[PDB]
RNA sequence: ACCUCGGAGCAGAACCCAACCUCCGAGCAGUACAUGCUAAGACUUCACCAGUCAAAGCGAACCUCAAUUGAUCCA
C-alpha cells in the first residue's frame, strides 16, 4: 500500500478491501464466501447453503485487513437501521 | 406448613415414564443392519414348525407381553396351532393383552415377505383393530 | 508414461478413540469403505462418515453382522454360507452420558 | 446431449429454477414447489439457458 | 504383533476343508436365527451388551385337543379362515394357568421388584380383580400396568378374588414428593376375613392418587397377602410415608404376597381437589426441564463460522448502547 | 445517561433540553461531519428513570 | 397499485392451478399408456 | 383475582376460569408472568396482552393422548 | 514426455510422506424435481481459498457414482 501519500504524507486505504469486506468495531472481519454466484446449477444445496453465507476471517487475515485500512474504517457507526449492529460490541467472552 | 415441604426436583422412577411423555431416547443408530433398534417397544412374531408366537418387548430384551400357543388357554380353542387362524387367534389375545399392560404403541418391523404374507397381514389387522397402534409416536427433543 | 497417481491423503480415520467423551453431532470417524458400522447412538452421512447422535462415550464393540433383507448384495453373500457361518463387524457405540432431562418444580399454585 | 433450462412457475410468478434435460425429448413441465406460493405448482420450461 | 484370541474364535468349528459338502443356509431367516443366538451368547470381546445391559394333564390335554380337531365344522371353518377364538375362556383360563408368570414379567418390566422389594422377586399366584366405581352403570378394572384417571379413583374400588387371613396394601412407588426413596401409601386394610373387604380393620384409609401436575406418570402398587396368624399393626403426608421393603420385612414371618395389580395416573383436575381440598396446600407442578446446549469455548477469531457465531454466546436478543 | 445528567446538576431540567442543552453538558459530543445526524433517545434505563 | 397487480395476478393463477394439475396429471398417464404401448412392439 | 373481577363480563369470567385454569391460584386469583425483556416495560406490557389476549379469545402430543384415552375406554367397557 | 483431479503400491498396523517412481482412471452419465428453507455440533488434503458430514426445527412425503472440475474482475 501507500504509506505515506505524495499530497498528504498520510496512509491510504486499499479500496479492493472496503469493497468486499466488512469491518465489526469489535475487530472481526466479515466476508462473502467465493463462488457464491457461480455455477449454482452444479452445486448440491448443502453446499449452496453453505456459500452464501457471511463467514468471518482469520486472525491473520484480520490484521492484514487492518493495515490497509486506516482508522476512518475502524471506527464506531450509529447508523439507523443497521443490520449488523448488534454484531459490533462482543458479548460475553472468556478471553 | 410442615405438608408442602417439596423437594425441588421430584424424581420419578417409573421406566415406562419418559417413554409414555414420548422423551425418552430411543437407539437412533445401527443403519446397516436390520432391523432397526429404534422404538421403545417391539412387536417380533415367532413362527416355528408347530407354532405362532407373538412378543411385546423393550429396547433392553426385557419381554413385556407375550402370547405364544405354547400354552393351554389359547391352544385348546384352536383347530391347529399354524395356520392365519393361529395369527388372528395370537393377534386377538396379544392385543387384549396389551391393553391391559398400558401399552399401546408397537413397531412390528418384517422382512418383505413376512409382510405381504397373509397371516402377518391377518396379524397386523388383528392388533389395529384390538387397539393397538403399530407405530411409535416421535421423539419429543 | 505414469501419469497421475499424484492426490494427496484424504486424512481420514477414527476421529475419537474409545473412551472419548463426544458431544452430539461430533464426527466419530470417516472412512472411505464401511470399516466401522454404525452402532447404537452413532449416525452415518452420505460420505459413510461416522458422526454421533447423543452426549456420551465412544465403545466399539463385535457384533453379529445381520443386513437388510433388501440388501441383495449382503443377503446374497449370507445365504453361501454354511450353517453355523455367522459373520461379524466391528461397531461403534455412544454411550449416552447425561439424563434426557429432570422434573423440576416449578410453581406452588 | 444434455441441456441447462430455466423454469418458470405458472403460479406465485417470477420463481425459476434450473435443470437438466436431453437435447431431444419434449418441454419439460414439472410440479416444483413454490415457496411464494408455498405448494406445489406446475413449472413450464421457457428458456434454454446452456447446452451443457 | 500378533497376540492370540482368549478364548475360541467365532466360526473355528464350522471351518473345513470342503464347504461344498457342507449344507449352507438356503435363505436369510435362517441365518437370522443363527445370528440372534450368537448374539445372546456371552462372548470374550467387548459388546453391545456389555454397555447397554401332570400325566393327567397331558392325557385330558391329548384327549382334549384330539376331540377339537375331530369336529367338521372346525376343520372347514379352519380351512376357509373363517374360525376365530372365545377371547373370555382364553382369558379366564389365562387367568388360572400361566398368567401368575405373566404378571410376573410386568412387574419386572415396571420395576416393582427393584424398588417395592430390592428385588425380592416372587409369584403373584392369586388371580386378584379391583375395579373402580365409574357411577353406577359400568367401572374400570384394574390390570397390570393399566391407565386409570384419578377421578375414576376417587373413591375406594371394588375388590373380588376368589381364596381363602388377607391384607391389602396400595403404595404409590414415584409419588414421593420430598424424599425420592419412600412411597406414600393410600389405603392398608389388614386381618380380612375370607374375600370380603369391609370387615377389614381399616388401619390407614383410602387416599386417591395424587400425581403432581407434569410430573410424569404414576405406578400404583395393589399388594395382597396370605396372613397366616392375625398380627396388630402400627392427611398428614409425614404419617403417609413409608417404605413396603422395612414394612414387609417387620411382618415377613407370618405373612406372605399373593397378588399384584399395579396402574397407572396422570394429573387431573381431580388431584387438585386433592391437594387444595383435604390435603390443605398448595398443589406443586413440576415441569420437564431439558439441560442446556453445549456450545464449544468462544474464540476470538471464529475463523470461517457463519454470522450466526456470535448469537450462540449472547443472552440477550435486545440492543445494548454501553456507555452511551 | 440522562438521569446521570439530570443528577449532577449538567442537564437544567427546568428548562427544555434541546441538543444545544445536551452538547453544553458535554451529555453526548456530536459530530457533523462524519454524518452525524444528531441524537436519538435510547430505552436502555427505562425503569429508573 | 404494483403490489396488488402482483398479488391479484399470484391469486388468479392460483385460481386456475389445481385443474392444470389435474389436466397435467391425466397427460403424465397419457405418456404411461402410450409409453408402455410403445415399449410393446 | 379473577371471580371479583367486575370488569370482565360473568361468562367471560366463566371461560376465563375454565380455560386458564391452570393459571388460577389456590386464592382464585389469575397469576401470569413474563420474563422476556430486560426492561420491565416490556414485561408489563406483555402480561396485559397476555390479559387482554384471553378476554378476547374468551368471549368468542395431543394424538397420543387421543388415543391412550380411546384404548382407556375400551377398558371402560366392563359393567356390573 | 509432461503440467489439474481421483484409486492402488511405494507408505504392511492412527494421520502424513517424494521421484522424468510403478500401475489404473477422470474432465461424465443416469434418476429425480421438497436436488425446499433453516440449524446444534464436527471433519478437512498439512496455510489460505476451496472442500466435506450433520442432529433438532419449519415445510413436505408416507439421489447413484471416486474423480466427474475453474477464483476475482468483468460481461
Ligand atoms: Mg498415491
Ligand atoms: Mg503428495
Ligand atoms: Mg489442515
Amino acid at each position: 500500500l501507500t504509506y505515506f501519500s505524495a499530497r498528504k504524507g498520510k496512509r491510504k486505504t486499499v479500496k479492493a478491501v472496503i469493497d468486499r469486506f466488512l469491518r465489526l468495531h469489535c475487530g472481526l472481519w466479515v466476508r462473502r464466501k467465493a463462488g457464491y454466484k457461480k455455477k449454482l446449477w452444479k452445486k448440491t444445496p448443502a453446499r449452496k447453503k453453505r456459500l452464501r453465507e457471511f463467514v468471518f476471517c482469520n486472525k491473520t487475515q484480520s490484521k492484514l485487513l487492518d493495515k490497509m485500512t486506516t482508522s476512518f474504517w475502524k471506527r464506531r457507526n450509529w447508523y439507523v437501521d443497521d443490520p449488523y449492529q448488534k454484531y459490533h460490541d462482543r458479548t460475553n467472552l472468556k478471553v | 406448613v410442615e405438608n408442602e415441604a417439596v423437594a425441588p426436583e421430584f424424581t420419578n422412577r417409573n421406566p415406562r415414564n419418559l417413554e409414555l411423555l414420548s422423551v425418552a431416547r430411543k437407539e437412533r443408530g445401527w443403519r446397516t443392519v436390520f432391523p432397526s433398534r429404534e422404538f421403545w417397544h417391539r412387536l417380533r412374531v415367532i413362527r416355528t414348525q408347530h407354532h405362532v408366537e407373538a412378543l411385546v418387548e423393550h429396547q433392553n430384551g426385557k419381554v413385556v407381553v407375550s402370547a405364544s400357543t405354547r400354552e393351554w388357554a389359547i391352544k385348546k380353542h384352536l383347530y391347529s396351532t399354524r395356520n392365519v387362524v393361529a395369527c388372528e387367534s395370537i393377534g386377538r389375545v396379544l392385543a387384549q393383552r396389551c391393553l391391559e399392560a398400558g401399552i399401546n404403541f408397537m413397531v412390528y418391523q418384517p422382512t418383505p415377505w413376512e409382510a405381504a404374507s397373509d397371516s402377518m397381514k391377518r396379524l397386523q389387522s388383528a392388533m389395529t383393530e384390538g387397539g393397538v397402534v403399530l407405530r411409535e409416536p416421535q421423539r419429543i427433543y | 508414461k505414469n501419469l497421475g497417481g499424484k492426490s494427496s491423503g484424504r486424512r481420514q480415520g477414527i476421529k475419537k478413540m474409545e473412551g472419548h467423551y463426544v458431544h452430539a453431532g461430533n464426527i466419530i470417524a470417516t472412512q472411505r469403505h464401511f470399516r466401522w458400522h454404525p452402532g447404537a447412538h452413532v449416525g452415518v452421512g452420505k460420505n459413510k462418515c461416522l458422526y454421533a447422535l447423543e452426549e456420551g462415550i465412544v465403545r466399539y464393540t463385535k457384533e453379529v453382522y445381520v443386513p437388510h433383507p433388501r440388501n441383495t448384495e449382503a443377503v446374497d453373500l449370507i445365504t453361501r454360507l454354511p450353517k453355523g457361518a455367522v459373520l461379524y463387524k466391528t461397531f461403534v457405540h455412544v454411550v449416552p452420558a447425561k439424563p434426557e432431562g429432570t422434573f423440576k418444580l416449578v410453581a406452588m399454585l | 446431449k444434455n441441456i441447462l433450462v430455466r423454469m418458470v412457475s405458472e403460479a406465485g410468478t417470477g420463481f425459476c429454477f434450473n435443470t437438466k434435460r436431453n437435447r431431444l425429448r419434449e418441454k419439460l413441465t414439472l410440479l416444483h414447489y413454490d415457496p411464494v406460493v408455498k405448494q406445489r405448482v406446475l413449472f413450464v420450461e421457457k428458456k434454454k439457458i446452456r447446452s451443457l | 504383533r500378533r497376540t492370540p484370541p482368549l478364548g475360541p474364535m467365532p466360526n473355528s468349528d464350522i471351518d473345513l476343508s470342503n464347504l461344498e459338502r457342507l449344507e449352507k443356509y438356503r435363505s436369510f431367516d435362517r441365518y437370522r436365527r443363527r445370528a440372534e443366538q450368537e448374539a445372546q451368547a456371552p462372548h470374550w470381546w467387548r459388546t453391545y451388551r456389555e454397555y447397554f445391559g401332570r400325566t393327567q394333564q397331558l392325557l385330558e390335554r391329548k384327549q382334549a385337543i384330539q376331540e377339537l380337531r375331530a369336529n367338521v365344522e372346525e376343520e372347514r371353518a379352519a380351512r376357509l379362515r373363517t374360525a376365530s377364538v372365545p377371547l373370555d375362556a382364553v382369558r379366564a383360563e389365562w387367568e388360572r394357568t400361566c398368567g401368575p408368570y405373566h404378571k410376573q414379567r410386568l412387574a419386572e418390566y415396571y420395576g416393582l421388584y427393584r424398588d417395592l422389594f430390592h428385588g425380592a422377586t416372587f409369584v403373584p399366584r392369586v388371580p386378584l380383580h379391583v375395579a373402580y366405581a365409574v357411577g353406577e352403570d359400568d367401572l374400570m378394572p384394574v390390570y397390570c400396568g393399566n391407565e386409570v384417571t384419578p377421578t375414576e379413583a376417587a373413591q375406594a374400588p371394588e375388590v373380588t378374588y376368589e381364596a381363602e387371613l388377607w391384607t391389602l396394601l396400595l403404595t404409590s412407588l414415584d409419588g414421593h414428593l420430598l424424599e425420592p426413596d419412600a412411597e406414600y401409601l393410600h389405603w392398608l386394610l389388614t386381618n380380612i376375613p375370607g374375600n370380603r373387604v369391609a370387615e377389614g380393620q381399616v388401619t390407614c384409609p383410602y387416599l386417591p392418587p395424587f400425581p403432581a401436575r407434569g410430573s410424569g406418570i404414576h405406578r400404583l402398587a395393589f399388594l395382597l397377602f396370605k396372613q397366616d396368624q392375625p398380627i396388630d399393626f402400627s392427611y398428614q403426608l409425614a404419617q403417609r410415608t413409608f417404605r413396603t421393603f422395612d414394612f414387609y420385612k417387620k411382618h415377613q414371618e407370618t405373612m406372605t404376597p399373593a397378588g399384584l395389580s399395579f396402574f397407572q395416573c396422570r394429573w387431573d383436575d381431580s388431584v387438585t381437589y386433592i391437594f387444595h381440598q383435604l390435603l390443605d396446600m398448595r398443589e406443586p407442578v413440576f415441569e420437564f426441564v431439558r439441560p442446556p446446549p453445549y456450545h464449544p469455548k468462544q474464540k476470538r477469531f471464529p475463523h470461517r463460522q457463519p454470522l450466526r457465531y456470535l448469537d450462540r454466546y449472547r443472552d440477550s436478543h435486545e440492543p445494548t448502547y454501553g456507555i452511551y | 445517561r440522562l438521569q446521570y445528567l439530570i443528577d449532577l446538576g449538567r442537564v437544567d431540567p427546568s428548562q427544555p433540553i434541546d441538543l444545544t442543552q445536551l452538547v453544553n453538558g458535554r451529555g453526548v459530543t456530536i459530530q457533523p461531519l462524519k454524518r452525524d445526524y444528531g441524537v436519538q433517545l435510547v430505552e436502555e434505563g427505562a425503569d429508573t428513570f | 397499485q404494483k403490489r396488488r397487480e402482483r398479488e391479484q395476478h399470484i391469486a388468479e393463477c392460483m385460481a386456475k392451478m389445481p385443474q392444470m394439475i389435474v389436466n397435467w396429471q391425466q397427460q403424465q398417464r397419457e405418456n404411461w399408456e402410450k409409453a408402455q404401448a410403445d415399449k410393446e412392439r | 383475582h379473577l371471580a371479583t373481577a367486575e370488569w370482565i363480563a360473568e361468562p367471560v369470567r366463566q371461560k376465563i376460569a375454565i380455560t386458564h385454569k391452570n393459571k388460577i391460584n389456590r386464592l382464585g386469583e389469575l397469576i401470569l408472568t413474563s420474563e422476556s425483556s430486560r426492561y420491565q416495560f416490556r414485561n408489563l406490557a406483555d402480561c396485559l396482552q397476555k390479559i387482554r389476549d384471553m378476554i378476547t379469545e374468551a368471549s368468542q402430543k395431543l394424538h397420543r393422548i387421543r388415543i391412550e384415552n380411546m384404548n382407556r375406554e375400551r377398558l371402560r367397557q366392563k359393567r356390573i
